[PDB]
RNA sequence: GGGGAACUUGAGUGCAGAAGAGGAGAGUGGAAUUCCACGUGUAGCGGUGAAAUGCGUAGAGAUGUGGAGGAACACCAGUGGCGAAGGCGACUCUCUGGUCUGUAACUGACGCUGAGGAGCGAAAGCGUGGGGAGCGAACAGGAUUAGAUACCCUGGUAGUCCACGCCGUAAACGAUGAGUGCUAAGUGUUAGGGGGUUUCCGCCCCUUAGUGCUGCAGCUAACGCAUUAAGCACUCCGCCUG
RNA sequence: AAUAAAUGAUGCAGACAGUACUAGAU
């Protein structure tokens, strides 16, 4: 922790300060997700991780509709960045 | 009463303090309240998990 | 952070004492486990009985590792039976 | 979320009203100052002012009980709600009790009152009842 | 303000339910009076009374009544606006009527309207058709009721300027 | 049991006198006495919020 | 309503902290029950309103030591805490979810609800393989009763536990759907923040979210609710018509 | 020299009707 966090704002930072971006909040969800799957393949009986999932997923579908809705552009730029098909 | 820990301004009990556990614990070895003790929530938490694991160290007995 | 605590049967020679504490420090270091801090309470009477004794050797280590070293020493306390209990807490 | 801002800015004037206060703060939108000087220059409230600060502005109104005790407001009611839209023509403008009352109505020339609407023979939304 | 009872009144009885009240011995039967006492220039009040008797329950209740009068406005021997009561589970609504159409209620509101002076009134009940629940509503209606000069003194205005 | 705490030079019912007083501080009189029969986890737990705040013992 | 351009209060990210029985997995624990072995030791032990069935002279119970195994975690414990709900209470550790505090730096309406659908889902129950200390449907026996296929007592299978899967029902209740705004007060309580003197200990005031009691207006058929509404209003969903 | 207040768990009691019953007036 501390670190991807940091990396992928690093990486996904349009301005200076860009921290609200909705593609490094989209990254950061997609990282998040990736850790929990890494031990939810292993504890497969931790149904509230799982929910926590789902509101994550649903975070993200949301955003991304946003922005598609918003610049297709940026859309297909974080499409082609992150591979979230 | 007037509480322990807020009128000393301490930190995390270290449970190692084997004379503070043991006075603010019952003569018979059972955990005394908070009604009589004086701390607060927060403190007899940490003072129920420090008197816990000095019990499973054998810093303070079980039965008496 | 991380510290460990262990306690050492009474019926043990000195140096027998140091090389058993020198055993778990290298299995510690195994992979590198800093050992930032020591202390040796000594003779000290137990609360209530164990195994076979009313006394024993208090040892406190405190090691930053990365949860492996842990276990190992955990495994091998556990085995061992120089030391009778041992707890690892974390100093966060 | 909260749907709609008229709905509750008339709810929060009636339980001003049925508390007996004399003060009030409102995010104060276009609509919302239209309505109020309507209503002072109606007769229903004493005094109106706005506050255009940094955040939205603000709006504040005093409520007027101009004898011993009793409500000039009696009681408000909402009908082109978000979802039941309510829009009335020139020949089926409403009276709020044989004229005793009025009714808000946003026309196709700025927002008018029931009698205005008659009139100048126009018609729209009936957003409010006061009575 | 209350009203003096110094008036002519055209007290008239509405219904008389007999209760009973049970005892060791045995019930005891006690007779409830409703009366509605008023005159037709716009003052009218309801009332009360119980006793083991029947006059006396009559007398009792128009006793109560005197003590409780209403004062209702007759613009154009009607109501200056439609009102609605709603005084425990018991909705009725009053609309003004022409000159010709008439007094329109079931017993006891028809009996309020005709005591308290009105003659062309628009009634109907939508709740509860208890004769007491039924009077409370229609006095609450009437005390709701506003006139158009006390509206215009109130709001600062002209009679003229809001009629037109 | 009240304790461990030896008395002598005192009468007969003057140790009694303490016992019946220092039994109240231990469980001899409530842990050991309610396990009689069993209290469904329900009961079980209302019966602490019962006792210990309404003060009936 | 559609399209175009700006804004932060709504919404969300980060910053520094806070609590919690939040979940899954691994290890550890000492009281207590049962059994076993041994030393001491006799005539009873256990039980009911009373009694008996039961165990005991092949030596019981009790006492003391040691071992074996299985479930739950005393005191702390408190309308205290967490969780969307069921539900979650010993200790240590690995992997993890959400929440609150000042947010102002960040994007700038990205928000609420949600038929159908998917997932989760007390206890009981079922299938596979283990395990079984106590408790204990069915069952056997001993009592009471006119009768007792019960309430009491003695034993006692499945079950209660573990890994996987299935079932998808409860007074699954706060008998109160989710979101937002407004609507007197006193009152304890949890985790925080700011301040008015004090380095403090601590007193007071203010301000956040949650948890409890009494109570104005208001609502209600009454009971009662009342800033955590059953008050005053808006949006969506499910349901009701002797 | 003084001197303490206790202790509490009670076993049994099954049924009663089909059709019946009071009013009051300005």
């Amino acid at each position: 922790t501390q670190e991807r966090k940091n990396q992928l704002i690093n990486e996904f930072k349009t301005h200076e300060s860009d921290t609200g971006s909705p593609e490094v909040q989209i990254a950061i969800l997609t990282d998040s997700i990736n850790n929990l799957n890494e031990h939810l393949r292993t504890h497969k009986k931790d149904h509230h991780s799982r929910r926590g999932l789902l509101k994550m997923v649903g975070k993200r579908r949301n955003l991304l509709t946003y922005l598609r809705n918003k610049d297709v552009t940026r859309y297909r730029e974080l499409i082609n960045k992150l591979g979230l098909r | 009463k007037v509480c322990y820990f807020t009128s000393n301004g301490i930190t995390h009990i270290d449970y190692k303090d084997v004379d503070l556990l043991k006075k603010f614990v019952s003569e018979r070895g059972k955990i005394l309240p908070r009604r009589v003790t004086g701390t607060n929530a927060k403190y007899q938490r940490k003072l129920t998990a420090a008197i816990k694991r000095a019990r499973q160290m054998a810093l303070l007995p079980y039965v008496s | 952070k991380y510290e460990v605590m262990y306690i050492i049967r009474p019926n043990i020679d000195e140096e027998s004492k140091k090389a058993v504490i020198e055993r778990f420090n290298n299995v510690l270091t195994s992979n590198g486990a800093e050992i930032t801090g020591t202390k040796d309470w000594g003779k000290r009477r137990l609360a209530y009985e164990i195994n076979d004794f009313r006394d024993g050797f208090y040892q406190i280590v405190n090691v930053q590792s990365d949860a492996a070293a842990v276990q190992e020493f955990d495994r091998l306390a556990k085995i061992s039976d120089d030391i009778i209990r041992h707890i690892v807490v974390k100093e966060e | 979320v909260m749907t709609d801002p008229i709905a509750d800015m008339l709810t929060r004037i009636r339980n001003a009203n049925m508390v007996r206060h004399e003060k009030l703060e409102i995010p104060a939108s276009k609509l919302k100052r239209e309505i109020a000087e309507i209503l002072k220059r109606e007769g229903f409230i004493r005094d109106v002012e706005f506050v255009e600060d940094s955040k939205q502005g603000i709006i504040r109104v005093f409520l007027k009980y101009g004898q011993n005790n009793e409500r000039v407001i009696t009681g408000l009611k909402r009908i082109s709600k978000p979802g039941l839209r309510v829009y009335a023509k020139s020949n089926e403008v409403p009276r709020v009790l044989n004229g005793l009352g009025i009714a808000i109505i946003s026309t196709s020339q700025g927002v008018l009152t029931d009698k205005e609407a008659r009139a100048k023979q126009a018609g729209g939304e009936v957003l409010a009842y006061v009575w | 303000r209350i009203d003096p009872s110094k008036l002519e009144l055209e007290e008239r009885l509405v219904t008389v339910n007999r209760v009973a009240k049970v005892v060791k011995g045995g019930r005891r039967f006690r007779f409830a009076a409703l009366v509605v006492v008023g005159d037709k220039n716009g003052h009218v009040g309801f009332g009360t009374g119980k006793a083991q008797e029947v006059p006396e329950a009559i007398r009792k209740a128009v006793e109560d009544a005197k003590k409780n009068l209403i004062e209702v406005p007759m613009v154009g021997t009607t109501i200056p606006h439609e009102i609605i009561g709603r005084f425990g589970a018991g909705n009725i609504l009053l609309k003004p009527a022409s000159e010709g159409t008439g007094v329109i209620a079931g017993g006891p509101v028809r009996a309020v309207l005709e005591l308290a002076g009105v003659a062309d009134i628009l009634s109907k009940s939508l709740g509860s058709n208890t004769p007491i629940n039924m009077i409370r509503a229609t006095l609450q209606g009437l005390s709701e009721l506003k006139r158009a000069e006390d509206v215009a003194k109130l709001r600062g205005k002209s009679v003229e300027e809001l009629l037109g | 049991m009240s304790k461990t705490v030896v008395r002598k030079n005192e009468s007969l019912e003057d140790a009694l006198r303490r016992f019946k007083r220092s039994v109240s501080k231990t469980g001899t009189l409530a842990e050991a006495r309610k396990r009689e029969f069993y209290e469904k986890p329900s009961v079980k737990r209302k019966k602490k919020s019962e006792a210990a705040r309404k003060r009936k013992f």
